[PDB]
């Protein structure tokens, strides 16, 4: 056909703005092509700045574009293959396999941008998602066809949490799984690529049932903004197309959030409260809503947010709280004194904690333990000051199953044995629920706290506290 | 299905005559459309926040005007307009359907129905942005908004008109509040008199689409959902929408107020419209105020808010009920949004996952949850009765102030200590469990009389489930004469008192 | 007017033989006739419980129970139970 | 109706300090306060057992 | 019974939307670009002759 | 009215701190450069502009009563805090001291005017009032010390001076005829001459044995007797 | 906290401890190392797997040192290793 040719006229960072002529403008997030000499560079149109020109965002490096070169417009916006071709491929934001695995064979390539399905949802948010992991399977049960939050700062550990995840969800998932990796370390893309190569769970001669999506922080902020929508892409395509059920999996969501900032810096914004984005909300409610349930197949996201300078009220973690069904706190200060994972008890919350769902027993037990976290926290200032023995026996009795409790809470990951050096424990939620209740019962109180460190069950628990009562002592 | 193809005859031939006479000729052309927003040269004679009608389908509305061009605000994606476009006025201010129909359907910012139950019927078209009543055409609020909890209603009653703002952290159970006031006025909205009747908007503004349809199925669960209204505001959705919905819920509302009706509008978030009003402005070119958010976030709010009030009896005595929402950041209620909307409401809710976890299932902060008409707008047979039941918030505020941490002083400060603690007890309430004040009335009397001697602390719970069901059997005669009299006789109270002596004595 | 009149006879005709006319559908290749009045009629029946709940299957109410004619032993046994912890008032 | 009945069996109940030590006389008293409750409840949540042919038809 | 009568609603108006394309395809290759530009001067000087 | 009608008045505006407020609003649209916490560069000139023309003339005198809103509870905000200058009596509420129950919630320390001097109220007035004040600012130097280890470790004075502070802190609260929706109680108004009387006599410690609680929510001396009575009778 | 997020691991170095006496400081407990461990020589593996428990257990010991008393005979057996240590 016609080609619609552009000049570069600005290029300001990772935004370039391209001029066209008379009624060849293409619309707001449309892809346009440069045939740079490394390859070529896809230029997303992020505002019309008039008089025919359009302020667009870079997939790639801006390095080495001259004013005036040749823009070639796609004709939409940047589209990435689809399918079950897709499976067990690695593909950055563009849409190319990155994989070095030869082309990928998709028969359609979906736009990575995409209406919300509105009002298709259904409130399904009744069955808990079993991960193994005993705080969250007793605190914040997470949703099959929900949102996990998965929240944290820098260290605290949540890249082995979500890595946990998909070694006790995926592995035996009625589904696929898609990764994205948003702005996140390029060796744990390739660790964690090569842990489910290992397993299985990425078979290149074989099912192959995950597909993976990259574009790491090294990639400029466009990509790290842009890689979010095209693994959301590739879920949707598996979740209606396919109608399966897709395990969604984004390794730190707030880069999205971070590189919209950064763009919007060089976009001409006046900055919104700390100095991000104004259009924060909206950019995240747009990413948020393709990650829905929708009446063919579902969806089960999981996120994991970075909270800058672990501050929780960051406008970003603040805004993404609300798009979340079921959240996991990571604060750094549990991390400090030991237990792992750095889970907050009493700051992860999640919309499945209702005698409905759970069964009125689980959370009982899910109560009294915020009970007792609860006040331990709140003694944890005269006990600093004054001690324990001020308290009375109640309250005595309180601080030690509390710390009884938060000791329990720490369960050793299998792809994190060489940092614990105990092997991972998988724990059912029963396991858990029923060791919980007796341990809130005070059937255990005799047993010192450290015998909770780094165990699975109750028997563990037994176990440990006969060992270090005996061989230990 | 001949429906299909006589509305679109008939869409299709008011096309046609719209084409036949327009002459539309100052109408604008796209300069620059940005994230969300559009700046038009054109539109000489378009008047402020009009709506407008671009090429693409998507609608505008105009808030600031220059020189030349004007701004606007779009109320979708700026995926289908470009640079160029034509954009058509619609030559009225932005307004939102109203009336009657519009119970038993879900709605966007817009009014347009979203739950996909056919086309809304509207008694009329009212403006989004609509005056508040003046200071003589509102009225002292006297009748109560039955909450159905126990904690919320004896210490910060809300009434009909009322404004009363659940501020809160994350996830300290808001939108739960929230839920179980629009739930308990199933009571009187399955019956006959109008005047009892109040009737529910909900305002889902800045909220996720799956937690709407929660919302929704949770309200249809409960035989709820055919006297409430949904104005769901998407995340994802255009933040102008996010922006308008409350306002439109609010002409909503005011629909049913100036209509003899009483309606309960809660304006949960709302802190989700601050931020997106607050994306309006910085796209807009305006300068922010503090915190980058706009200069007119407390105009804003408090415009909105103006708007719920009780009428008087020459406006046909209608109401109007506000229950605004603020999502504090780290329990942080010395911020500008939350002192803001507290000044605006008449009294706050204030809940912190301090409470939550300790324990307290409202989550009710007695402390700083003030309600700003006590006496009225409360059940006579609540109010004050026997008198401890008017200070009980006084009561509560002497607890906090010598609790556990204060010097145990003699027998008095023992009982003293021990009547807050059961009283704290008695006050949690399991969601979606709306108590009636016909049976709150007696759970707060026996939480002065017989409330020490109580079996453990954690035996309260099903205390008082055991204490309703006394009531049930042989006694509902006392309850159907706290329910249907108001006040509470002599001989009321001492028939109370031989109820509870005879229940505690078991 | 010709920018209505064909796009009107143009919206009728392809619906026609999907909804007038019994000429299954011709602008989708798959057929409609054998779908959805087929096999979508027991779509409600599919998702719920086919064959046990549209059926609406009424157990008859089981005959409640009592003391099963004992006028004798349950009498004398109550009566030596109630001696038993009389003595212990 | 009702009143009567279990009005003089608290009556009984408040006459019963001196022959505590039963068995299943409470046990009988919680039995027949579930059995009524029961009884309430399902009269109160018992929807009108009919279809409305005329409109819900 | 009710809400799978809604659904075949809903479904039956998604698959007029699904030949909704034909009916635009249909016009798309019919030599319309003549009928209808004549029909809209029409149209645009029977508006102009009110005003 | 106070000029040409030559009459005392009594302006009573309600929150005059929504005036600066709406000119910060106005100004940052106005193509005005925000001042500190995002107000109007110009806030203290309008406001004193404002403020200035309430005042006692020569031809009459204007007993004006202006609410303040602090935003946040924060009482450094700019425009309060230039606001202090422009008044001559001043009644600051805090939150904190009503979240303790005393509902007129004016805590006794920033509470300060002009007329509080010997001269003017009289020598006796100020002394209960400067005894008052310095048993609160010895009651409030002792918040952390009691909150968290404990009154016991205090001297015998020193908790004699916590008891009677805390008593007057009880005995601050008055019931207010407006404020029957709230307390129940009906409202009192205690004289001048009463309220000195009372308060030197719970300072020279007269009534020291009556219960903190005979405080809470009365109005006279006398009615704090009534009061300790009543729950003396009521506890047997 | 964001270069912490870019980086494979951090090597935490104490004022207190470079005031105390322990020249080269770092918090043997806030120290930690992602894909190094892997990469550690066998033999200082071998030598080195428990000294990590040591090295937290007097971290836990040393707030436990106010009350000087018997304080059980392993918790004196753990401050006399790793103090040397
Ligand atoms: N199961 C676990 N066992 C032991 N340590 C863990 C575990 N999970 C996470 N960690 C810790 O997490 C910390 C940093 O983790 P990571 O989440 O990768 O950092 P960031 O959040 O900055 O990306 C490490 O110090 C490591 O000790
Ligand atoms: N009676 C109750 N009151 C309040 N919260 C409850 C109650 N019972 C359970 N909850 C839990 O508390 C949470 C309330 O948070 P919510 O009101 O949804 O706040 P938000 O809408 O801001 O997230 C719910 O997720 C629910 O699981
Ligand atoms: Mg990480
Ligand atoms: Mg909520």
């Amino acid at each position: 056909s016609t080609p619609i040719t552009g000049k570069v006229t600005a290029v300001i960072g990772a935004i370039v703005d391209v001029h066209f002529e008379q009624s060849e403008l293409p619309a707001i997030l449309n892809a346009l092509e440069i045939k740079t000499p490394q390859g070529k560079l896809v230029l997303e149109v992020a505002q019309h700045l008039g008089e025919n020109t359009v302020r667009t965002i870079a997939m790639d490096g801006t390095e080495g574009l001259v004013r005036g070169e040749k823009v070639l417009d796609t004709g939409g916006p940047i589209s990435v293959p689809v399918g079950r071709e897709t499976l067990g491929r690695i593909i950055n934001v563009i849409g190319e396999p990155i994989d070095e695995r030869g082309p990928i064979k998709s028969k359609l390539r979906k736009p990575i941008h995409a209406d919300p399905p509105s009002f298709a949802e259904q409130s399904t948010s009744a069955e808990i998602l079993e991960t193994g992991i005993k705080v969250v399977d007793l605190l914040a049960p997470y949703a099959r066809g929900g949102k996990i939050g998965l929240f944290g700062g820098a260290g605290v550990g949540k890249t082995v949490f979500i890595q946990e995840l998909i070694n006790n969800i995926a592995k035996a998932h009625g589904g696929f799984s898609v990764f994205t990796g948003v702005g996140e370390r390029t060796r744990e893309g390739n660790d964690l690529y090569r842990e489910m190569k290992e397993t299985g769970v990425i078979n290149l001669e074989g099912e192959s049932k995950v597909a993976l999506v990259f574009g790491q922080m090294n990639e400029p902020p466009g990509a790290r903004a842009r890689v979010a929508l095209t693994g959301l892409t590739i879920a949707e395509y598996f979740r209606d197309e396919e109608g399966q059920d897709v395990l969604l999996f984004i390794d730190n969501i707030f880069r999205f959030t971070q590189a919209g900032s950064e763009v919007s810096a060089l976009l001409g914004r006046i900055p919104s409260a700390v100095g991000y984005q104004p259009t924060l909300a909206t950019d995240m409610g747009l990413l948020q809503e393709r990650i829905t349930t929708t009446k063919k197949g579902s969806v089960t996201s999981v996120q994991a947010v970075y909270v800058p300078a672990d501050d929780l009220t960051d406008p970003a973690p603040a805004t993404t709280f609300a798009h979340l069904d079921a959240t996991t706190v990571l604060s750094r200060g549990i991390s400090e004194l030991g237990i792992y994972p750095a889970v907050d008890p009493l700051d992860s919350k999640s919309r499945l904690l209702d005698a409905a769902v759970v069964g009125q027993e689980h959370y009982d037990v899910a109560s009294k333990v915020q009970e007792t976290l609860q006040t331990y926290k709140s003694l944890q200032d005269i006990i600093a000051i004054l001690g324990m023995d001020e308290l009375s026996e109640q309250d005595k009795l309180t601080v030690e199953r509390a710390r009884k409790i938060q000791r329990f809470l720490s369960q050793p990951f299998a792809v994190a044995e060489v940092f614990t050096g105990i092997p991972g424990k998988l724990v059912r939620l029963k396991d858990t629920v029923a060791s919980f209740k007796a341990v809130l019962e005070g059937k255990y109180d005799n047993i010192p706290e450290h015998a909770f460190y780094m165990v699975g069950g109750i028997e563990d628990v037994v176990a440990k506290a006969e060992k270090l009562a005996a061989e230990a002592n | 299905k001949a429906q299909p193809t006589e509305v679109s005859s008939i869409l299709e031939e008011r096309i046609k005559g719209v084409s036949d006479e327009a002459n539309l000729n100052e109408t604008g052309r796209v300069l620059a459309v940005g994230d969300g927003i559009a700046r038009v040269f054109g539109l000489n004679n378009i008047q402020a926040e009009e709506l407008v009608e671009f090429s693409s389908g998507v609608k505008g509305m105009a808030l600031n005007l220059e020189p030349g061009q004007v701004g606007i605000v779009l109320f979708g994606s700026d995926r289908l307009v470009k640079e160029g476009e034509l954009v058509k006025r619609t030559g009225n201010i932005v307004d939102v359907p109203v009336g009657p129909g519009l119970l038993g359907r879900v709605v966007d910012a817009l009014g347009n129905p979203i739950d996909g139950k056919g086309p809304i019927d509207a008694a009329g078209r009212s403006r989004a942005q609509v005056k508040a009543p003046g200071i003589l055409p509102r009225r002292s609020v006297h009748e109560p908004v039955q909450t159905g909890l126990k904690a919320v209603d004896a210490l910060v009653p809300i009434g009909r008109g009322q404004r009363e703002l659940i501020i809160g952290d994350r996830q300290t159970g808001k939108t739960a509040v929230a839920l179980d006031t629009i739930l308990n006025q199933k009571r009187w909205n399955n019956g006959s008199d109008e005047s009892k009747k109040l009737y529910c908007v909900y305002v889902a503004v800045g909220q996720k689409r799956s937690t709407v349809a929660q919302l929704v199925q949770t309200l249809e669960q409960h035989d709820a959902m055919k006297y409430s209204i949904i104005v769901a505001a998407t995340a994802s959705e255009a933040a102008p929408l996010q922006y308008l919905a409350p306002f439109t819920a609010a002409s909503i509302g005011e629909w049913f107020r100036d209509n003899g009706k009483h309606a309960l509008i809660v304006y949960d978030d709302l802190s989700k419209q601050a931020v997106a009003y607050r994306q309006l402005s910085l796209l807009l070119r305006r300068p922010p105020g503090r915190e980058a958010y706009p200069g007119d976030v407390f105009y804003l709010h408090s415009r909105l808010l103006e708007r719920a009030a009780k009428l008087s009896e020459k406006e046909g005595s209608g109401s109007l009920t506000a229950l605004p929402v603020i999502e504090t950041q780290g329990g942080d209620v010395s911020a500008y949004i939350p002192t803001n909307v507290i000044s605006i409401t008449d009294g706050q809710i204030f809940l912190e996952a301090e409470l939550f976890y300790k324990g307290i299932r409202p989550a009710i902060n007695v402390g700083l949850s003030v309600s700003r008409v006590g006496s009225a707008a409360q059940v006579k047979a609540l109010k004050q009765v026997a008198g401890s039941l008017k200070l009980f918030l006084a009561q509560y505020r002497e607890v906090a102030a010598f609790a556990q941490f204060g010097s145990d002083l003699d027998a008095s400060t023992k009982q003293t200590l021990v009547r807050g603690e059961r009283l704290t007890q008695l006050l949690k309430q399991n969601q979606y469990s709306p108590l009636a004040t016909e049976e709150q009335v007696p759970l707060i009397y026996a939480g002065v009389n017989g409330h020490l001697d109580g079996i453990e602390l954690s035996r309260i719970g099903e205390f008082e489930s055991s204490f309703l069901s006394y009531l049930k059997s042989n006694h509902n005669e006392l309850l159907t004469e706290i329910r249907e009299k108001g006040e509470l006789s002599k001989e009321l109270l001492a028939s109370l008192k031989s109820a509870t002596e005879s229940f505690v004595a078991t | 007017q010709d920018l209505y009149l064909r796009e009107l006879k143009d919206t009728k005709l392809a619906p026609s033989t999907l909804q007038d006319a019994e000429g299954n559908v011709k602008p989708w290749n798959p057929p409609q006739k054998p779908n959805l009045p087929e096999l979508e009629l027991q779509g409600p029946e599919a998702l719920k419980a086919y064959t046990e709940q549209n059926v609406e299957t009424a157990h008859v109410a089981k005959e409640s129970e009592e003391g099963e004619s004992e006028p004798i032993e349950e009498d004398w046994l109550v009566l030596d139970d109630a001696e038993e912890t009389k003595e212990s008032h | 109706a009702k009143s009567a009945a279990n009005k003089l069996d608290w009556a009984k109940v408040i006459s019963s300090l001196r022959i505590t030590g039963s068995t299943a006389t409470q046990l009988s008293s919680f039995k027949k306060r579930n059995d009524e409750a029961r009884r309430q409840l399902l009269e109160l949540q018992s929807q009108p057992t009919e279809v409305d042919f005329s409109h819900y038809r | 019974w009710v809400r799978y009568e809604a659904s075949l609603r809903q479904l039956e108006q998604r698959q007029l939307a699904k030949s909704v394309i034909s009916r635009v395809q249909s016009e798309l290759g019919n030599p319309k670009f003549q009928e209808k530009v004549l029909q809209q001067s029409i149209s645009e000087i029977e508006q102009l002759l009110s005003k």
